[PDB]
């Protein structure tokens, strides 16, 4: 990335390929949303789905999407509707140095950024790694009924 | 760019996968004769080709 | 005088590597041929993807390697060569990552519907094979000619 | 009574070939599946289905 | 080595018949 090249390979919270993607459209921010990052369902209020970011002991759910119409700042503020990619392949937010193994199980920790791989069950690593700002971003394939939450 | 330090042709048609380029070359001499002569050297012309995609 | 006749031929149900269904298929394109050649109905294995471009070369199967999908039989893209269709190196694949497609078979008895798939050392289905895929049967089982063909569901990686 | 059907696929670059040789693909497969619907039903009248009585 | 050494390709000196035949599949 960055220099020698005419445009940038990417940017975080965008669709990278054109292949089955799933976005919902019914669904209302408590707080500060990022885009990239994981997100969980708090709950349910007359058929629409109150997301936040990513915390301790929730499973999440989808990675936050870009729309350069509903969001006129740079990100997701509270009470805002968002669009969220529950299936699909999109460029998500690392805290990491080194590609992992191809087709490895990512880990999720923090505010929904990916933390290493080596996991048990979950979305797996798509072949992409690019650098952004002071940081690198990877690609996630996101499954739909991938993360089940565990009963109490 | 590319498309600007070098030359662009347009000889390809849209429905093409593989076109051919042929070279040729001269065989022959001559020499100094005279009349009543039969003796007359004699020249030819052959070529190669290469492809691409 | 004389009886007067009229007789009738049925068409083949299936050819190595073509798509069954019409249900949720993806086809990815943008893959190449590391080396060697690859049949329309066989599966494929990932040499590497590369990071800042996008491609992902392409092989054939060998031992101890996971499968990742299986070729798609076109009439553009294909080199026929060896009285068959194949696609050759250097080129671009079709592969279906998920779907249903009729495989390149093995084995001598029909399978049943819902179970595993495992393929042998060269990448074609086998009943008892050694590689093990996550892939299920579908149900058909047929054969053209002298080959034996057999439809799997393919399901992402 | 019932219902019957099929389908077939073709793509853009098949599509220019056909066009440039004067040998189309469509026209071949559109034959196929018109053949298949006749020779179905005539393994309906002459064989039947178990399942749908 | 280099074959060729010529002028015309096998190519250039070919003809495709106009007649075409197909296998025949009866109805019924």
């Amino acid at each position: 990335a960055y220099e020698n090249l005419m445009l940038r390979p990417a940017c975080p919270g965008n669709l990278s390929d054109t292949s089955t993607y799933n976005i919902d459209g019914a669904c209302v921010a408590q707080g500060d949303i990022e885009f990239g990052s994981a997100v969980q369902v708090v709950g349910i209020v007359d058929g629409v789905k109150v997301v936040t970011a990513l915390s301790d002991g929730g499973t999440p759910y989808g990675i936050a999407f870009r729309s350069q119409y509903e969001h006129l700042s740079g990100k997701i503020l509270d009470g805002e509707v968002c669009n969220v990619v529950s299936h699909g392949r999109v460029w998500a937010l690392t805290s990491l140095d080194e590609a992992p193994s191809l087709f490895s199980k990512l880990q999720f920790g923090s505010g929904g950024v990916v933390t290493g791989g080596s996991g048990y069950a979950g979305w797996t690593f798509a072949g992409g790694f690019v650098k952004h700002e002071d940081g690198y971003i990877i690609e996630v394939r996101v499954k739909q009924n991938a993360f089940i939450v565990p009963p109490p | 760019s590319a498309l600007r330090v070098f030359p662009v042709t347009t000889e390809l048609s849209p429905t093409d996968k593989t076109f051919e380029y042929m070279t040729f070359d001269k065989v022959g001499t001559a020499q100094i004769i005279a009349d009543y002569t039969d003796d007359l050297p004699l020249v030819d012309a052959l070529g190669t080709s290469e492809f691409g995609k | 005088a004389q009886i007067n006749a009229s007789y009738q031929r049925d068409m083949a149900i299936a050819l190595p590597g073509m798509v069954a269904d019409t249900s949720k298929y993806n086809i990815d394109g943008a893959c190449v041929v590391n080396e060697g050649d690859v049949l329309v109905g066989a599966a494929v294995q990932v040499v590497q993807a590369q990071a800042v471009d996008g491609h992902k070369l392409v092989k054939a199967l060998t031992t101890g390697t996971t499968p990742y999908g299986v070729a798609i039989r076109s009439h553009w893209q294909t080199v026929n060569a060896q009285n068959q269709m194949i696609y050759e190196d250097g080129g671009a694949i079709n592969v279906m990552t998920s779907g249903r497609v009729w495989m390149l078979s093995k084995s001598t008895e029909a399978p049943t519907f819902g179970s595993a798939v495992k393929l042998d050392v060269d990448g074609q289905e086998k009943s008892d094979g050694t590689i093990e895929t996550t892939w299920t049967y579908a149900g058909g089982w047929t054969k053209y000619k002298d080959i034996q063909l057999v439809e799997v569901q393919l399901h992402q990686l | 009574v019932f219902r019957l059907g099929n389908a077939y696929l073709i793509s853009i670059d098949e599509i220019k070939a056909g066009q440039a040789t004067g040998r189309p693909l469509s026209t071949r497969k559109a034959s196929a599946c018109q053949l298949a619907h006749d020779q179905l039903v005539n393994r309906l009248v002459f064989k039947g289905s178990a399942p749908h009585k | 080595a280099a074959a060729t050494m010529g002028i015309w390709t096998a190519q250039e000196l070919h003809r495709i018949k106009s007649q075409s035949y197909e296998e025949d599949y009866p109805v019924g």
